[PDB]
Formats: C-alpha cells, sequence, structure tokens
C-alpha cells in the first residue's frame, strides 16, 4: 500500500491510498420552448371556450 | 478563497436546507442571530466557513442560500423559526400556488412566472462573490417543484454562470413517505432535462434513510424531522471540506475531478457510519476498522444496492473525529482481503482519505448519539444503476397506458417529452452496464 | 396467506414446488408481473435482481443466489479456481483447465508440450491431438485434461458420472441431498477411439443401447454402494462422498463472501447440480456445477418436498431430514 | 387555498346545510359565526371554508340556490341557519318541477346569471381560490337540471380552478318520481365534461345501509344524510385539517384521476353509526381497515370485487398507532392485491388526523376510484332505456324546447363511460 501526497494541518489530515495501478440549450431555445408550451395551453383554451360557446 | 451558493428548491429542499444551515451554524458556532464570537476579523474574511457565509459589517454570518417555494407555508416556517434571523427576506422566495406534484407545471406553467425573479435573487448573491466556484442544489425528484422548477432553474444557470460548477443533493422517491403516484413521471422528466448542467448528484433514497431510522434509531414511523437531521449529517460530510481547512476536495471541481470520470455517471452512492440512538444508555464506541467496514454494508447507504455486483470508479473515505492514517490503512488492508471490491480496469484500485479532527457535531435534543469517529464513504459504483431500473420499470408500467399524461400534456407539454426522457434514462442505465459487466 | 410469482415456466423442479406451495392452502400465486409477492420463482437470464426487496411490508425472497453464475459457467468457474486462493492453482481435485477464446493459449501449449514429451484433452469434442481441437474451437471455450482412466462398473465396463443436489438457504447453510445418481453409458468405454462419443459422454441426451444394466441409465446410491461392496470391498461414504462434500463444502465457501444474502434487503436460496467424475483410484474429480439443474424422477417429491420445508417454510412458516448440512 | 361551496336544490341543500352544521361543529363555531372552541388546529386553515368578518365572525363561504323557497326557508329556519351570508341566498319561485329541462334550459336560465354574481363577489375575495364543491341531485329539476348549468358557466368564467361535486344518484328504492333516470342521465353527461372530481353517493346504497347495517326499518331522509354528512366530514378532513399532508383539491385530482373521463370516487366510511344511538366500543386500527374496504360500507352500490381499483385514498381520524395503521393498509393491498392496478405503482394513499368527528373516538374515511362504478351508471341506463325505448314521459322535456336527439347523444356518452371503465377492468 502507498500512501502519497500526505498533507497535514491542525483541522486534520488527507492522503491517498492506491492498491493497484489500472490495467448546452441557449437563453433564445429555453425561450421558445416555453413559449411553444404556453401556445399549446392557450390553444387548447381556446378550444375549451369555443366548444362552450357551441 | 471561493464562494458557494446553496438552492433550495421545494418542500424537501428547504426543509432539508434548514437542517443543514442548522448543523453548519452548530460546527461553526454561529449563533441564531448570525453572531460568532470566534471570529475576530469583523465585517469579512476569507476564512474557509466564508464559503458558505458572508459577513455583515454588525458581525452577522449570512447564509449564502436561497430558498425556493412555488407555495409559501413551508418557507413561512423559515421565515418565523429559530434561525428566522440569519437569512434576508430578499433570499427567500415563495410563490402562491404550488405545482400539484407535477412537473409540467412546475417547470412550464408556474416555472416560467418565478424564474427571472429568482435568477435576480440569485445574482444579489453572486455579486457578493469575489471568486464564485459554483451551487448545491437541493431538491427532490418526486415533487411538482423539486423535479419541474428545478430543471428549468439548472438550465438558466449553465446559461448565465457557465464556468461554474453545479452539484445535486437529490431526494430519490420512495412510497412509505410520498403521498403522489406520479413521482416516477416527475423523477424521469427532471433527470433527462437536468443531466448535462448537473457535473455531480448525490441521490438519497427516502427509503433508506427511512429505514436507518427505525434499525439504528429504533424510531417506530420516522418522520421528515427524523429523516432530514440525518440527511443534514451526510450532507455535512460531503460540504465539510468546502467549509474547513484541508486538501481534499477544497472546491467543487475537485468532487468532479476525484468522484466522476465519465460525464454522464455522475452519481456518487455514500455511506455513513456509524448512527446511533441518543437513547441507547450504554454504548460501546466503534473502531476506525468498525466504521471503515460499515461503509461496505448496503444497509447502511444512501441508496439500497449491492456494490459487490457492480464496478468502482472512484472511492472516497471523509473521516470526522479521532483518526489516524495508520488505522485507516490497517482497516482498509483487513477489507480488500474480505469483500468483493473491483474497480473499472481503466481506474487505480484505491481509497482518497480525508481526516477532519472535529468529531461529528450533533443538534442537542436530536436523535443522533455523539460518536468519537464517524467515517462518510463516496463510491462511484455501478451498483446504483439499480435505482434507475427500478424508477424506470414504474416509469413504464404507468406510460404503457398513458395513465396521468393528460395532466402534463394539459400544461403544454408534448407526449413526446415522456418517450424523450425514458429514451435518455436507456441510454444512461446501458452505460453503467457497459462500464460494470 | 403467502404470496409467490412464477417466471420460469421451463422449471421442473420448481413447477413441482409451485404445485406442493398450493397444496398446502397457505400459498396464493400471482400474476408474473406483480410486485406483491412473498416468493420468486425467477427466470434463469436476466432476472431483475435490482427490483427485489423493495416493497414495504413484505419480507421478499428469491430462489437464486445472484453471482452465482461465476460457479455455474464452464469459463467462470475455471478463473475461479486459478485466482481464489482458497482453491489455489495447485488444487488437487478439478482437472487440469484453460480458456481458450476463438485466452491463457500459450500457457496451455506449454503443458501439451510437456504432455508431448497421455496427453488426450477435452475442449468444452474429445481429440488427442492439441491442433485439432483448436481448429474444432473457431468453426467461448474451456479445454480441460479428459480422464483416460475412470472407474467402470462391472459387468459392462461402463464410464458414468455422478450428480448431487446440494440446496443452500437463505442463512447460506449447505444441505447436500443424500439421494445421488450415477448417469451412466450403456455403451462399453473403448479408449482407442474418441469420435465416436456414446460411450464417452455419459449425457442422458446423448444415450438415444440405452437402458440394458438399469432404468434409463440411472443408477442410484443403494445399487452403487452395493456394488462397492461387493466388487470392491468399501462403501460409498468412506471411498467417494467425503470427497464430494469436500468439493461441494469448498467451492460456495470460496464464493460466500460474493454472493452471500445476510445483511440484504432480499434473501436467496438455490439448488445447485454438482456433476463428479471417479477415476480408477476411487478419487472424485469436480466437472461442473450445474445452477438450474432438473432432477430425477423417482427423487422430484422427496427433493422439492425437502426444498420447501428448509428453503421457503424456514422463511415463511406454516400453522428425518433429507438433508446433510456440510458444516462451515 | 379558499374554497367555494355551491347547493343547489332540495337535496343539494338539505345535505349542504348538514354539511355545515358537521364542520362546524368541528372547527368549534356556533350558529352565530363565534369560535368557542379549545385547539388551535381548528382554525389553522379554517379559511378554505370560512370568511373572517367584523368582530372575529366566521362565515361560511357557501352560495345556497334553489328555484323554490321552500327547502331553503327551512334552511334559515333550521339550527345553524343565521351562520350563512344572507345574500348568498338565491332563489326563484317557479321551482323545477322534478324536470332537467326546466333547471338547465328555462326556469333555471333565468336564475344562473344572479348566482354567478354572488359566485363572483365570493371569488373576488379570495387570496389564492382553489375551486368549488357543489352539493346536488341528479335525479330532480334544480340540482341535476340547474346545477349543472352552473358548472357549465363556472368553467366557462373560471376555466383552471378545480371543480369537485358530491352528486346523489337517484334509487327507486328510494324515488320521488319515474323520470329520474331521464335526469340522472343527462346530468351525468355534464358531470363526465365539466367536473374533476365527483364523489357518487348513491341513495341506493345508503338506503341499503341504513336498512340491513344500521336496523332502521323505514328510513328517512335525514338517515340517509346522516352518512352523508359523516362521508363528507371525512373526505374533506385533510382539506380543512393541519397535518403530515396539507391536501388541496388540485393534487386530489391529479393523483386520483389517471383519466380524465374516468373520475367519479365510491366513498366509504367507517364505523356505520346511526344518528341518535352511540356505541362505545372504539375500533381497533385492524377493524377500521376491514370496515373501510368492505362494500357494506361504499356509498355506492357498488361490488368492488367486480373491478379493480385504479387509485385509494385512505385518512384514518383520531390519536392512534400510525405504525399499526400502515401495516394494516400494507395488509390489505398485499392480500388483495389482484384488485388493485399493477400498472399504477402503489396507488393507495394514507392520510391521518388527530382530531375524531363528533360522537367517535376513531374512524376512517375511504375514497375509491374503482373501475366497479360503471355497476351504477349500467343501472341507471338500464332504467333509462326502459322507458326510452318508448319515448314515454318525454312531453314533459319536449314541452321544455328539447329534442329527443338530445337524450340519445346522452345515453350514448354513458354508454361510452361505462365500456371506458370495462376498458381498464380488463388491462
Ligand atoms: N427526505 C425528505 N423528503 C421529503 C421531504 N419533503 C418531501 N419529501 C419527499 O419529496 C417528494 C415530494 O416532493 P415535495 O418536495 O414535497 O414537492 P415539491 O418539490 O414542494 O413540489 P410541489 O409540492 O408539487 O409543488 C416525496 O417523495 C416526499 O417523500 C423532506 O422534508 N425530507
Ligand atoms: N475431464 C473429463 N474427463 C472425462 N470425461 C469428461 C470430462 N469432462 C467431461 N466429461 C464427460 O462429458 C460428459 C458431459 O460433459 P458436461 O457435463 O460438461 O456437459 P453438460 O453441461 O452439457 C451436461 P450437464 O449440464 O447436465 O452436467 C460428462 O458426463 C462426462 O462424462
Ligand atoms: N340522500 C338524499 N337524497 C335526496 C334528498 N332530497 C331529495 N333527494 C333525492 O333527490 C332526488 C329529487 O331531487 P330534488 O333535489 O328533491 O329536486 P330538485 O330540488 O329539483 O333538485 C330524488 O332522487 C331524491 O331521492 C335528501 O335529503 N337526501
Ligand atoms: C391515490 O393517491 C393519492 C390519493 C389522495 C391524495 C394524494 C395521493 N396526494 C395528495 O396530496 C392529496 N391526497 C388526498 N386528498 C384529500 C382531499 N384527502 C386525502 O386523504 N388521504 C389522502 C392521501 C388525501
Ligand atoms: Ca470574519
Ligand atoms: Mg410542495
Ligand atoms: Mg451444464
Ligand atoms: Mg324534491
Amino acid at each position: 500500500m502507498e500512501v502519497i501526497e500526505l498533507n497535514k494541518c491542525t483541522s486534520g489530515q488527507s492522503f491517498e491510498v492506491i492498491l493497484k495501478p489500472p490495467s448546452d440549450p441557449s437563453l433564445e431555445e429555453i425561450q421558445k420552448k416555453l413559449e411553444a408550451a404556453e401556445e399549446r395551453r392557450k390553444y387548447q383554451e381556446a378550444e375549451l371556450l369555443k366548444h362552450l360557446a357551441e | 478563497m471561493r464562494e458557494c451558493i446553496s438552492i433550495h428548491v421545494g418542500q424537501a429542499g428547504v426543509q432539508i436546507g434548514n437542517a443543514c444551515w442548522e448543523l453548519y451554524c452548530l460546527e461553526h458556532g454561529i449563533q441564531p442571530d448570525g453572531q460568532m464570537p470566534s471570529d475576530k476579523t469583523i465585517g469579512g474574511g476569507d476564512d474557509s466557513f466564508n464559503t458558505f457565509f458572508s459577513e455583515t459589517g454588525a458581525g452577522k454570518h449570512v447564509p449564502r442560500a436561497v430558498f425556493v417555494d412555488l407555495e409559501p407555508t413551508v418557507i413561512d416556517e423559515v421565515r418565523t423559526g429559530t434561525y428566522r434571523q440569519l437569512f434576508h427576506p430578499e433570499q427567500l422566495i415563495t410563490g402562491k400556488e404550488d405545482a400539484a406534484n407535477n412537473y409540467a407545471r412546475g417547470h412550464y406553467t408556474i416555472g416560467k412566472e418565478i424564474i427571472d425573479l429568482v435568477l435576480d435573487r440569485i445574482r444579489k448573491l453572486a455579486d457578493q462573490c469575489t471568486g464564485l466556484q459554483g451551487f448545491l442544489v437541493f431538491h427532490s425528484f418526486g415533487g411538482g417543484t423539486g423535479s419541474g422548477f428545478t430543471s428549468l432553474l439548472m438550465e438558466r444557470l449553465s446559461v448565465d454562470y457557465g464556468k461554474k460548477s453545479k452539484l445535486e443533493f437529490s431526494i430519490y422517491p420512495a412510497p412509505q413517505v410520498s403521498t403522489a403516484v406520479v413521482e416516477p413521471y416527475n423523477s424521469i422528466l427532471t433527470t433527462h432535462t437536468t443531466l448535462e448542467h448537473s457535473d455531480c448528484a448525490f441521490m438519497v433514497d427516502n427509503e433508506a434513510i427511512y429505514d436507518i431510522c427505525r434499525r439504528n434509531l429504533d424510531i417506530e414511523r420516522p418522520t421528515y424531522t427524523n429523516l432530514n437531521r440525518l440527511i443534514s449529517q451526510i450532507v455535512s460530510s460531503i460540504t465539510a471540506s468546502l467549509r474547513f481547512d484541508g486538501a481534499l476536495n477544497v472546491d467543487l471541481t475537485e468532487f468532479q475531478t476525484n468522484l466522476v470520470p465519465y460525464p454522464r455517471i455522475h452519481f456518487p452512492l455514500a455511506t455513513y457510519a456509524p448512527v446511533i440512538s441518543a437513547e441507547k444508555a450504554y454504548h460501546e464506541q466503534l473502531s476506525v476498522a468498525e466504521i471503515t467496514n460499515a461503509c461496505f454494508e448496503p444497509a447502511n447507504q444512501m441508496v439500497k444496492c449491492d456494490p459487490r455486483h457492480g464496478k468502482y470508479m472512484a472511492c472516497c473515505l471523509l473521516y470526522r473525529g479521532d483518526v489516524v492514517p495508520k488505522d485507516v490503512n490497517a482497516a482498509i488492508a483487513t477489507i480488500k482481503t474480505k469483500r468483493s471490491i473491483q474497480f473499472v480496469d481503466w481506474c487505480p484500485t484505491g481509497f482518497k482519505v480525508g481526516i477532519n479532527y472535529q468529531p461529528p457535531t450533533v443538534v442537542p435534543g436530536g436523535d443522533l448519539a455523539k460518536v468519537q469517529r464517524a467515517v462518510c464513504m463516496l463510491s462511484n459504483t455501478t451498483a446504483i444503476a439499480e435505482a434507475w431500473a427500478r424508477l424506470d420499470h414504474k416509469f413504464d408500467l404507468m406510460y404503457a397506458k398513458r395513465a396521468f399524461v393528460h395532466w402534463y400534456v394539459g400544461e403544454g407539454m408534448e407526449e413526446g417529452e415522456f418517450s424523450e426522457a425514458r429514451e435518455d434514462m436507456a441510454a444512461l442505465e446501458k452505460d453503467y452496464e457497459e462500464v460494470g459487466v | 396467506m403467502y404470496t409467490f410469482v412464477v417466471r420460469d415456466e421451463n422449471s421442473s423442479v420448481y413447477a413441482e414446488v409451485s404445485r406442493l406451495l398450493l397444496a398446502t392452502g397457505q400459498w396464493k400465486r400471482l400474476r408474473k408481473d406483480n410486485p406483491r409477492f412473498n416468493l420468486m420463482l425467477g427466470e434463469r437470464n436476466r432476472l431483475p435482481f435490482g427490483r427485489l426487496g423493495h416493497e414495504p411490508g413484505l419480507v421478499q425472497l428469491v430462489n437464486y443466489y445472484r453471482g452465482a453464475d461465476k460457479l455455474c459457467r464452464k469459463a467462470s468457474l475455471v478463473k475461479l479456481i486459478k485466482t481464489s486462493p482458497e482453491l489455489s492453482e495447485s488444487c488437487t481435485w478439478f482437472p487440469e483447465s484453460y480458456v481458450i477464446y476463438p485466452d491463457e493459449r500459450e500457457v496451455f501449449l506449454a503443458a501439451y508440450n510437456r504432455r508431448r514429451e497421455g496427453n488426450v484433452w477435452i475442449a468444452k469434442l474429445i481429440s488427442s491431438e492439441a491442433s485439432e481441437l483448436l481448429d474444432f474451437i473457431d468453426e467461448v471455450h474451456v479445454i480441460q485434461k479428459y480422464l483416460e482412466k475412470p472407474l467402470l462398473l462391472e459387468p459392462g465396463h461402463r464410464k458414468f458420472d455422478i450428480r448431487s443436489w446440494v440446496l443452500v438457504d437463505h442463512l447460506y447453510n449447505i444441505y447436500l441431498y443424500r439421494e445421488g445418481v450415477l448417469r451412466t453409458s450403456s455403451e462399453p468405454y473403448n479408449s482407442a477411439n474418441f469420435q465416436d462419443k456414446t460411450c464417452h459422454l455419459t449425457n442422458h441426451c446423448i444415450q438415444k443401447n440405452y437402458g440394458r444394466y438399469e432404468e434409463g441409465n440411472e443408477m442410484f446410491f443403494e445399487e452403487f454402494n452395493q456394488y462397492l461392496m461387493d466388487a470392491l470391498n468399501t462403501t460409498l461414504e468412506n471411498s467417494i462422498l467425503l470427497q464430494i462434500k469436500h468439493i461441494i463444502r469448498s467451492c460456495l465457501m470460496c464464493i460466500e463472501p460474493a454472493i452471500s444474502t445476510k445483511h440484504l434487503h432480499y434473501q436467496s436460496f438455490q439448488l445447485f447440480g454438482f456433476d463428479f467424475m471417479v477415476d480408477e483410484e476411487l478419487k472424485v474429480w469436480l466437472i461442473e456445477v450445474n445452477g438450474a439443474p432438473a432432477c430425477a424422477q423417482k427423487l422430484y417429491a422427496e427433493l422439492c418436498q425437502g426444498i420447501v420445508d428448509v428453503a421457503i417454510s424456514s422463511v415463511f412458516p406454516l400453522a428425518t431430514s433429507i438433508f446433510i448440512k456440510l458444516h462451515h | 387555498r379558499e374554497i367555494v361551496h355551491i347547493q343547489a336544490g332540495q337535496c343539494g341543500n338539505q345535505i349542504g346545510a348538514k354539511f355545515w352544521e358537521v364542520i362546524s361543529d368541528e372547527h368549534g363555531i356556533d350558529p352565530t359565526g363565534s369560535y368557542h372552541g379549545d385547539s388551535d388546529l381548528q382554525l389553522e386553515r379554517i379559511n378554505v371554508y370560512y370568511n373572517e368578518a367584523t368582530g372575529n365572525k366566521y362565515v361560511p363561504r357557501a352560495i345556497l340556490v334553489d328555484l323554490e323557497p321552500g327547502t331553503m326557508d327551512s334552511v334559515r329556519s333550521g339550527p345553524f341557519g343565521q351562520i350563512f351570508r344572507p345574500d348568498n341566498f338565491v332563489f326563484g319561485q317557479s321551482g323545477a318541477g322534478n324536470n332537467w329541462a326546466k333547471g338547465h334550459y328555462t326556469e333555471g336560465a333565468e336564475l344562473v346569471d344572479s348566482v354567478l354574481d354572488v359566485v363572483r363577489k365570493e371569488s373576488e375575495s379570495c387570496d389564492c381560490l382553489q375551486g368549488f364543491q357543489l352539493t346536488h341531485s341528479l335525479g330532480g329539476g334544480t340540482g341535476s337540471g340547474m346545477g349543472t348549468l352552473l358548472i357549465s358557466k363556472i368553467r366557462e368564467e373560471y376555466p383552471d380552478r378545480i371543480m369537485n361535486t358530491f352528486s346523489v344518484m337517484p334509487s327507486p328504492k328510494v324515488s320521488d318520481t319515474v323520470v329520474e333516470p331521464y335526469n340522472a342521465t343527462l346530468s351525468v353527461h355534464q358531470l363526465v365534461e365539466n367536473t374533476d372530481e365527483t364523489y357518487c353517493i348513491d341513495n341506493e346504497a345508503l338506503y341499503d345501509i341504513c336498512f340491513r347495517t344500521l336496523k332502521l326499518t323505514t328510513p328517512t331522509y335525514g338517515d340517509l344524510n346522516h352518512l352523508v354528512s359523516a362521508t363528507m366530514s371525512g373526505v374533506t378532513t385533510c382539506l380543512r385539517f393541519p397535518g403530515q399532508l396539507n391536501a388541496d383539491l388540485r393534487k386530489l385530482a391529479v393523483n386520483m384521476v389517471p383519466f380524465p373521463r374516468l373520475h367519479f370516487f365510491m366513498p366509504g366510511f367507517a364505523p356505520l353509526t346511526s344518528r341518535g344511538s352511540q356505541q362505545y366500543r372504539a375500533l381497533t386500527v385492524p377493524e377500521l381497515t376491514q370496515q373501510m374496504f368492505d362494500s357494506k360500507n361504499m356509498m355506492a352500490a357498488c361490488d368492488p370485487r367486480h373491478g379493480r381499483y385504479l387509485t385509494v385514498a385512505a385518512i384514518f381520524r383520531g390519536r392512534m398507532s400510525m405504525k399499526e395503521v400502515d401495516e394494516q393498509m400494507l395488509n390489505v393491498q398485499n392480500k388483495n392485491s389482484s384488485y388493485f392496478v399493477e400498472w399504477i405503482p402503489n396507488n393507495v394513499k394514507t392520510a391521518v388526523c388527530d382530531i375524531p368527528p363528533r360522537g367517535l373516538k376513531m374512524s376512517a374515511t375511504f375514497i375509491g376510484n374503482s373501475t366497479a362504478i360503471q355497476e351504477l351508471f349500467k343501472r341507471i341506463s338500464e332504467q333509462f332505456t326502459a322507458m326510452f325505448r318508448r319515448k314515454a314521459f318525454l312531453h314533459w322535456y319536449t314541452g321544455e324546447g328539447m329534442d329527443e336527439m338530445e337524450f340519445t347523444e346522452a345515453e350514448s356518452n354513458m354508454n361510452d363511460l361505462v365500456s371506458e371503465y370495462q376498458q381498464y377492468q380488463d388491462a
């Protein structure tokens, strides 16, 4: 077991033990998708109010 | 010194933030009014605790936190609770009606109304930072706000703070304490939209915390207060390196560097020991070996799974209390011979150890007894994919009948986002299996 | 009542376990995809162990040990024996084996060259020339030393293999069913040619001379013990069964840390089929371990009843033992 | 999170008046609107159903609607009559004559706009309005015909609020007129499209419970309404009291209604009690759970073993072991798992409130979305077709402007509702 990079201080210690070596979307696109969904809510609400008008 | 901003979203996020910040004040010696007598640099300073606390001219130490809920009653308890003086009113943001356990309602309908307000309140804390390093986001997978509004928040934070790291503390849904049937929908949807925006996420299955409270605290019917005090201890172990002197995980970047070699596979498993009941009259204090050995027992993990049938990519041991490196190596030597610990071939087999001499702090009157030494192990094992398998199975059962889909479509969401999100989870499940065959 | 589901319709052993459970009047069967079960008689491939033990208010149990395939695949069994110090490369009861990919190829040829200076090997199919077997492989495999001097029953000059059924419960007790079976070859053992392999392969499917000496080419311990006394002046317990009990215990104690469900959120048991080969000197060799074995018709009733008593009713109790417990 | 209550018709106002009597006693409000209770839990969510007036008075957010003055005069004279805001009494004079057409198209049309003015006045005072709850019968004329006209017009003005109803189903066992299957079929067509949650209170079930179980030989409407007010109290417990779950109407709809048209719930209650007689043995938690799932405690005459539970809500009231509740609730699911759909994981959620109802130490209320409720609509559809195949009694309706085609459409839509429930009973 190799113990490496041992650092000590008043608060404690740290080290590493090795046992074996190895073998996006822009603000524009966000605003558009949020408005596309609000459009779909307004369309479904208009279809409802049109149905109630009949 | 580099500052970290914590963001608590939804009921689960806010209430867990209450637990963590109460614990932080006890550890750092900060009174509920914000005063900290041990701090001799009045009005400022770049000490390690200044990563989480700013300072006023009068000497108050204010958390670099913001609480946001789409409904007021939970944050209203913070506005009137024991630590009401601690927070500035501007960093406590409430709506008027919640997301009704509906991801699409929290992301699209209500989220759009309040996203710009939160981002400017977040901006007010960032301007107080000489070198902001990123954010710690607390939320639930199952809640409509915790899932819906967080994924919208994570999207915008990548735009406004591109060079910044973002760590998640996510509450995985558990039927024993959840009162919503659509949590698998919200969980998959929020994981798909957030995945590329989070650098490292620590999942916490409420089923695991619940059972730990029953088994090791002898609490017959654990409440959120029981769960959150225990969760705050684990969170405190994970963040302690950011708030204290040391050389391991000193910045948010080091979390991804030490625990996440693959961007998509960024869900480390957390194991914690010992959890000892404060009502236990006689208790034999456990050794370094006994508590290090407990880190490989599935009954002590934040997510129930079997690391024997997976592979490790990284492993951290974070000790609090009377611990010296000599005993850790002696304990790791014994454990390696008696347990199935297998690393992926392209990774070195080993452990990064951090020791903080201050023993774990327990809130007075809580359920946890004070111990002489404790440890939190962060291990990126592919065995955590079992939690995705469980979640995706429940998702597939409901979605096959399109049950409850109409609630989401009626909020402006398109049915395709369900399958699109599920497809991503299908890819995520496949990556884990590649790495861990 | 207790609840169970059946996800392997092709299992002859657990089909009988389904009937015996229903006949108690305290077990109700559900549909395969119902999660609110106490017991799962699971599929053989891609069993979803990750979904077990997450139903509140239900103690869940499954008839397979996750990770036991490391012992029940020919390639995995060889790797396990050569790498585990509990068994070591100098294991005296496992034949020399090498894994070949169509690999230890160069290490194998070193043994075959020292064998050039009995060099019959099996690949899994029998051959005496190393190059011929390798040509067959390409058209994963393990090559193994073919035991050239096996114990032959008389009358007949016949080859055989011994199958032992072992049950491992949720507590990791190791129970060896007292009734084994000898799967015999009805054709005399011919050492002069290995291309004709009906006298070498003792599998039941190979036995299409079938049934001459004993019914179904199956000899049980009652008769085989009596033969060993009259012919060789010994008993089945002393000459063979001690080694079988030693091999079964050694294999299962090796993988116990990797498959045990002692501190898990679900439990496991599993029935295994160990296949042994006895040589000219009454020495037992392990051939393979079978993870989903079938029983013999005479023993189906008694064995499946014992699976319920020891592995199922021990966890879900109701409202002389046929097993030998192998102590560890 | 305020709720606006509406009660329409004879039946609507009688059960509505009983509902306000029961919950006013639970919240400690006296017939004059003064609070004389002991626990502050009684007022933490009092704003959901009560407006706070001058002098620390509590006025129910209730609107009382009828086309006759008879029943509403009885309400104003009743024990809690003075608690209602007098302006919220809105009534005509002609009546509706048990005629769905009069309530929906002629007589009720004259009166509906003035009801909507009172509704608007209550809504504009609301901090954040959740939605509306209506109490009515479906077999009469005002509650059935005008009630569904109101619901249609409330949805037009408040399209993003929750519409919840307590709808009483007619039964020849307790029958006023032969035209009740006509009125019910016309009304269910409206309820399918214009409500989010409907508690199906079947008068057949209430009669059988009174007769078979409570041993009442000749039940009155007062005996039936005792069961209704107990159920209405129980299903609104989580809306009125603080607890682990601070529930609202929308979260209830989101979790109970997996398909929009299938939002008709079977209410259940335990223990079953007759008024004026108190039983002194408190029930064990195993007994509450067994009885609340028993068909003999269902308020809709449907055999739950003939269908499958889509979703289930259970609310326990009293001081009891929440662990024993979890074990017993899990025991019912694990022991009858065939009757709960496998394609909605964990579809039974439980809530606990420490305040028991008046006169009980422990109680349990059941809200089931079962596919067996098609039996109720089948029953009403059979009685409908029995008369409609001969166009019998149709002149009462065609004289108010209606066409036979409208009856044909209503029959079809309900028969579609029945077949839709049968779709998920096999899956
Ligand atoms: N550990 C823990 N889990 C919680 C807590 N509160 C809620 N949960 C879990 O979170 C899930 C529900 O999400 P919530 O946070 O309550 O909902 P929300 O984020 O506020 O979103 P909405 O209420 O739908 O607007 C359930 O699975 C609960 O079990 C908590 O305080 N601690
Ligand atoms: N090293 C060896 N020496 C001699 N015979 C051997 C041998 N290895 C295998 N055999 C013969 O081959 C026969 C079948 O081989 P094997 O048991 O590996 O195939 P299998 O797995 O398809 C049958 P099952 O699964 O039922 O045990 C055995 O019965 C044995 O007689
Ligand atoms: N459960 C119950 N049902 C009632 C009550 N009053 C009337 N009904 C039923 O409601 C139907 C009559 O409708 P009703 O409300 O009286 O006529 P409306 O005033 O025009 O709405 C019949 O099926 C009655 O059985 C009551 O107090 N309780
Ligand atoms: C089928 O799953 C659910 C069923 C019901 C609910 C929820 C989930 N979740 C919720 O937030 C609201 N809710 C409830 N609403 C009301 C008005 N009364 C209730 O009594 N007990 C529960 C629980 C409950
Ligand atoms: Ca300072
Ligand atoms: Mg919430
Ligand atoms: Mg085999
Ligand atoms: Mg009447």
